[PDB]
């Protein structure tokens, strides 16, 4: 539903935090997610 | 009859990605769409695609 | 004319509603009154025969 | 007396259909404005995308955001098409019924019908009619909500990334 | 003569009310409308009395 698409972007908010965290120091350990792709 | 592999991961051309006058590669050989027909026009515009 | 013309509404634009109902009732009353009037004419001409 | 009563109910139908068509017009024009704005935001996005050829995460993120934008605008003008066809058919009905109203006891080209006195299959009732209209309208409104939220969203994401760099 | 006058005024009224119908729809347009079309040409067009 639309609420769930907004929620998809809410995961995308966590993901924006995730890529910003992925743009941190190396000691900070973080994985890749499904968002990167070809 | 089978599904056509858009990209590497295994995606399918989900018809939401087809307008007039676009190209596409399918197992090597690449093609260019020209035009369409009455029912296709009506259905695609009902879905909304310009 | 009215009931005929209100038959060319494309797709879902037809309502079979209270206007239709009462128009049908109007047709009924027209026919019924015409019948009564013709009957009365019959009686009238017969008794005129008697007068002659 | 009977003739006058028929007149009345004709005007009743006229007025009600007119009100509904005006509602339809209002909602459609609002949606048109919103679609315009979303397309403008798409333009801004692709501008930034091409600019950053001059770190890598932002490229994939912005491509994906453009994807969801495409899906949103998709839904929006699908709803737009539904509402437009509804509007055109409503007006088609209203003009003909008004033509039927105009007639009197002396207008020309008046004749007999042959066989109409029955009820045809594929006919509906008032509440079903109203629910059809109501459903289409409320769907359009939901889509408007869609558009507003995603506008705000895109502005947030662009400003955030810009400040990040 | 009465019948003659009736027929004349009747056809006048019919064409005229059709004309009002037309001009109602003429007004019944608004910016960002549906019936819009890229027709061309008919600007220097007329045949009127």
């Amino acid at each position: 539903s639309y609420g769930n698409t907004t929620f998809k972007y809410f995961q995308d908010l966590r993901n924006t935090g995730l890529e910003k965290s992925y743009a941190l120091l190396s000691g900070g350990c973080f994985p890749t997610i499904f968002s990167p792709n070809s | 009859r089978q599904r056509f592999t858009k990209n590497d991961m295994g995606d399918h051309y989900h018809w939401k990605d087809l307008n007039r006058g676009i190209n596409l590669t399918v197992y090597g050989k690449t093609f260019r769409i020209v035009d369409c027909d009455r029912f296709t026009q009506d259905f695609l515009e009902s879905q909304g695609i310009e | 004319t009215r009931l005929e013309t209100r038959t060319h509404r494309p797709n879902v634009e037809l309502c079979r509603d209270i206007a239709q109902y009462r128009l049908i009732k109007e047709i009924q009353e027209i026919n019924h009154n015409v019948a009564r009037l013709k009957e009365t004419l019959a009686q009238a001409q017969t008794q005129l025969k008697a007068l002659y | 007396k009977s003739q006058s009563d028929v007149n009345k109910k004709l005007e009743q139908r006229l007025e009600e259909v007119r009100f509904w068509k005006k509602e339809l017009d209002d909602k459609l024009e609002q949606l048109v404005n919103q679609t315009d704005d979303l397309l403008t935001y798409k333009t801004r996005l692709e501008r930034s995308l091409e600019s950053y050829k001059e770190i890598h995460g932002v490229m994939n993120l912005l491509i994906r955001t453009l994807e969801e934008s495409t899906e949103q605008i998709r839904l929006n003008r699908s709803a737009k098409y539904n509402l437009e066809k509804d509007l055109r058919d409503k007006f088609t009905a209203i003009t003909i019924d008004d033509v039927c109203f105009s007639l009197n006891n002396n207008s020309p080209n008046i004749n007999f019908s042959e066989k109409v006195v029955r009820i045809e299959p594929n006919s509906v009732s008032l509440e079903d009619w109203l629910d059809f209209s109501n459903a289409n309208v409320e769907k359009a409104d939901k889509q408007l909500n869609n558009s507003t939220a995603l506008k705000t969203l895109v502005d947030q994401i662009l400003s955030q990334t810009a400040n990040d760099l | 003569s009465d019948r003659s006058a009736q027929h004349e005024l009747e056809k006048d009224l019919s064409d005229k009310q059709a004309a009002l119908r037309i001009d109602d729809k003429c007004q019944h347009l608004r910016n960002t409308s549906e019936g819009v079309s890229y027709f061309r040409g008919v600007e220097r067009v007329d045949a009127t009395v």
